[PDB]
């Protein structure tokens, strides 16, 4: 997983900036006056930013108008059990908001329904300065919008309790996306530790964006609604479009594909959108099973795939996987496993964060060392040994030493 | 809709056919609750309705003061 | 941690399949008719699967029978504060379920008490088609059962709100399990960066399963109730029984034990079930302390262990650890640290995911390079230099060049 | 019960004596709540009890419609 | 991230020990008798430890005194809707506590307000045996105190429901702390895979402690309140003070600085306390933008920094970052990138967990191999070839073979 | 207060000026709730107030028994 290559952002930096602006002199008074005749108004702050403002609850009006006209002539005993229940209903939302901020140090995510109800959030979306396409998208996926939102508590002063809700802006919409699943690719030997293995490390989500590809390695931060993928660019890497070349040809020179190497051959499975990848190695028993037929395929050693049509269960060793039953078409693309091409003797087998070119370079260096030693070893054989040390001169006749006296 | 291709050579699979929704920016909105400044809880009332009102008002006061005590610590995530 | 070698499953694939089945024509009507005279019945769906069905709340009956017979002759004012409270009590569970699904995008885990109360869950367990041993186990550990369960919201139609609760099936029960704790094993030199270090990377939970060993590297996904271990096989690797040989002899050839190598000697501690492992290196002050006696042992450099009997606190540097006070017997098995056997000059010191054999192979390659160079260097010494270039012939007498004229 | 052995040679420890409970499968059950289809909130009532009933019924209606709006997005975890 | 070098502690070991002590004979009776005339008392347990004890709710008194005096002469019908509401209010806290422990298997964190209200927690802090400085710190940061606390459920017997709240002790206070941010440092070549990269791996929080430095690699476990940093020592490494030398001179010999090497040049940004680090490589478009001026700087390839004064947004590729607007002074310290000093031919480019000395050693070994081969290659050139094999003797005149017959 | 220095040579930054609060120990306190041992829910009452009291008492009893069933499993985090 390429998550260690991601950057480090500040999630609520924009919201905290609005909180700090709200503490300036007259800012809270501006909001209070703006929210006098309505629950929703647009306010321009001192820094020139126009922000939508909501008044979701008026406890000041409910306590001063209804309640608190009890004629406290030692009695105060003006009451109806209805207004006791009604006050509990109104006050409960404040209590729940206070509870949530107490356990989350003033910052919460996702934004709960107490922090913003569905009707308030939908109204907020309707009045946001965004495209009707973006309004439609946010309205149809309110639950995802909540999950990608923060609630930061700003200020409580001048009879006003204010917190900022920091909503997402989906500036990239309806571009094609694809998901890459990778599984280890070892040699199929039955013995332990006698295998060389390789694995593509670029698994995750890919989406077209501004002529590039936004790549999300930690696919667990991306939420999928049917055919739609919701992702945060703060958890993304920007890559050239040629990164898709690693799917048609891993040995292409236009992009250096990312792999890792190992000697541990362990069996596992990866459940994909429309099928399952099975990596079977050693003596592990890997099978594909059906709910009405039982075991219908026994995988051999190596890397194999089976579609979800006709298969409901894949078992790898003692681990049983349910495959997704999503509708779609699957295609098997035949090819020789690339691990077959590598000589195990000069194979770099502990490359944790490597690439196709980097592995090829290391193999080249190892072979260059072998050739250099062999060239030196061969060139040495062309020289002549020492003549016998016996007090008499020697001469070189053909390839051996003969006494000089023979030729005198 | 969704299609998938498995590459036997590299032991990998690609699932195509999805549509994007990428968070590229942040929009910040101010949500407010209007509060009441109350100090006089004076009431010589023993009626149970009065006691319930007093309890719910104390809960409100405790919530407000707890939020203020939270506010004496500026927001920051880490 | 060997968690990167784990597979990728789909947790709620089976539950989502049941949701999709529930959307077929007549499926909801079948459930509604089945739950007419009872709150609990077994229903066979269109795909041949029999699923238990619960009706946990009947708001239709409470709103149409009680309430809503108010004679709305402009009044509708038939009411009793009791039925107002009663309706709030009945409606609150629906509100809480709606709240939870709103913030979790329709999938929740653990299953809350609002989603399934204890009595309903226990009744569900009682009627599940499982062994009485499994029923007893789930009933005694309801809190763990909740933690290993998902609640997926399926459908709301035909006056029916339906969600599937996906419960665990414990098919492996009462097999022996053991936990492996590992700590870095460096050399004891006082200087910085002048040490070679090794660490076993196979720490986690191990359990016997179907003649193999299910290995859970991320032990934080396993919940322990006294002597029982609850684990998910989807987060497991299947290994041969010979993996236990790494505990009796790390150099055994029947299994290639997993280690990692480093040159960073840093002090730390690992709290085990019945004791503490202390890795003390450099000039760190490592001590074992008692609550009634104070410091009772000062560890020397290296790797040491102390049992929890008589020891309540271990301090390593500025970090203080409380040891577990669980009752049990501990055994110290004496032996020479294996890091002593390795020559630092040819020691591969950045093997992140390696093994005993792999490290031995790299050492062999480094020594082979040394021997090959020495053999070439020694063989070269057996040859003869160039005779002086002075215009006169030279002959080889003993090991030196003498003029040919001397012998004529 | 639980026993532990420390191996000084490899700087490791093994704690034995535990019993297994491994999740090997999934059992799925359908939990239902019967709902009431109501449309006529017509009531010319100013009684406070009537207002409370109206509020709780609106809460019920909002919950049902919110669940339906959730249902227009099929379940999927990622 | 150096989190894999951290130890393994047991968070609630001390609390579980108190739970086990509470199960001894007479311990619960001692607590019950102590909490007879007060809600808060100090109790000495059988093991000699004095623990503060709170009675936060008395359901026994409210059910037996008020309620339950209903004269059940077939009626029991003594009731007032007030005491129905009052009982719901009192009983709700027990229900919420039971709910939380049901979904968390008896251990919860953070301690919720139901488990301990603010007034109870503040009273608990006031009576803890700690310094007035520590009491002031905990009281001012109650939300952080909750986040660093556990609630363990002990026992329910003898009409007593008891759980232990395990509160933090801040024994190190007001010592200076600093945060280290690191970003990859590659060469600036435009081509892909043609770059060597280096990155400091010691990022995190550092704090002075007992003449050493407590280092927290996973900075996400440290909570910052304005200028204060709250950290857990169980997630810390103890280092010599010379670790700060890596900030003034990464090549200092007194401490071996931690780095990692790579050949993947990818653009990213790191948002710091008062600015942003931008690593721009390849053809990525990296810009610094202002909310009132737009793009005000276009970064060139390499590693650069910009302060938060005058800059509100940094965009790296398709990723947009908001910078923190905290007030403070920033300083740019000019220097040549150290990656320029490394020869790519002998550069170890897959050092995942390495150091400055370790990388230098590997470069030295690679250069030693080159020199050793060159010395052997040069020494071989000083020897003499084989004289022609033609049946006649040859003699060495100057540097060539001449017939012996010429000199006879 | 807070100052920051960027080192161009090593592509790193240090933010100084913070103050420490390090968790070095644990203090354990016992929080108790006094409970009532009730068995006789006998009441031949059809009054709605009586039914509400019975429901809230059953909730209390269920909570107590559920906590006891939790207690038959000793606490342990993993």
């Amino acid at each position: 997983f390429l998550g260690f290559l991601l950057g480090v952002g500040s999630a609520i930096a924009s919201g905290v900036a609005v909180c700090k602006v709200l503490h300036l002199e007259g800012e809270v008074n501006k909001i209070k006056s703006a929210l006098l005749s309505t629950n929703k108004a647009v306010v321009s702050l001192s820094n020139g930013v126009s922000v939508l403002t909501f008044k979701v609850l008026d406890l000041k009006n409910y306590i001063d108008k209804q309640l608190l006209p009890i004629l406290n002539k030692q009695s105060c005993s003006i009451s109806n059990i209805e207004t006791v229940i009604e006050f509990q209903q109104k006050n409960n939302r404040l209590l729940e908001i206070t509870r949530e901020f107490s356990v989350n140090a003033g910052v919460t995510t996702p934004v709960s329904t107490y922090m913003l109800t569905n009707s308030e959030l939908l109204s907020l979306i309707n009045d946001m300065p965004i495209t009707n396409d973006q309004k439609k998208l946010m309205s149809n996926n309110v639950q995802i919008v909540r999950q990608q939102s923060y609630s930061i508590m700003c200020i409580i002063k001048e009879e006003v309790l204010a917190y900022v809700v920091q909503l997402p802006l989906y500036g990239v919409i309806d571009t094609p996306c694809w998901k890459l699943h990778t599984s280890p690719l070892c040699t199929t030997n039955t013995k332990e530790g006698s295998n060389i293995c390789l694995t593509r490390t670029d698994r995750g989500w890919y989406c077209d964006n501004a002529g590039s590809v936004s790549f999300f390695p930690q696919a667990e931060t991306c939420k999928v609604q049917s055919n739609r993928v919701f992702c945060d660019t703060m958890n993304s890497l920007t890559l050239p479009s040629e990164v898709n070349l690693c799917n048609v040809d891993i040995f292409n020179p236009k992009y250096d594909c990312k792999i890792m190497t190992s000697k541990t051959d362990v069996s596992s499975s990866v459940i994909t959108s429309l099928g399952a990848i099975v990596s079977c190695y050693g003596k592990t028993k890997c099978t594909a099973s059906n709910k009405n037929r039982g075991i219908i395929k026994t995988f051999s050693n190596g890397c194999d795939y089976v579609s979800n049509k006709g298969v409901d269960t894949v078992s790898v060793g003692n681990t049983l996987y349910y495959v997704n039953k999503q509708e779609g078409k699957s295609l098997y693309v035949k090819g020789e496993p690339i691990i077959n091409f590598y000589d195990p003797l000069v194979f770099p087998s502990d490359e944790f964060d490597a690439s196709i070119s980097q592995v090829n370079e290391k193999i080249n260096q190892s072979l260059a060392f072998i050739r250099k030693s062999d060239e030196l070893l061969s060139a040495i054989g062309g020289y002549i040994p020492e003549a016998p040390r016996d007090g008499q001169a020697y001469v070189r006749k053909d390839g051996e030493w003969v006494l000089l006296s023979t030729f005198l | 809709n969704i299609t998938e291709e498995f590459y036997q050579s590299t032991c990998s699979a690609v699932s195509k056919g999805y549509l994007s929704a990428l968070r590229t920016g942040w929009y910040t909105s101010v949500i407010t609750i209007e509060l009441s400044n109350i100090k006089e809880n004076k009431c010589n009332g023993t009626d149970a309705k009065v006691k319930l009102i007093k309890q719910e008002l104390d809960k409100y006061k405790n919530a407000v003061t707890e939020l203020q005590l939270l506010m004496q610590s500026t927001p920051a995530t880490n």
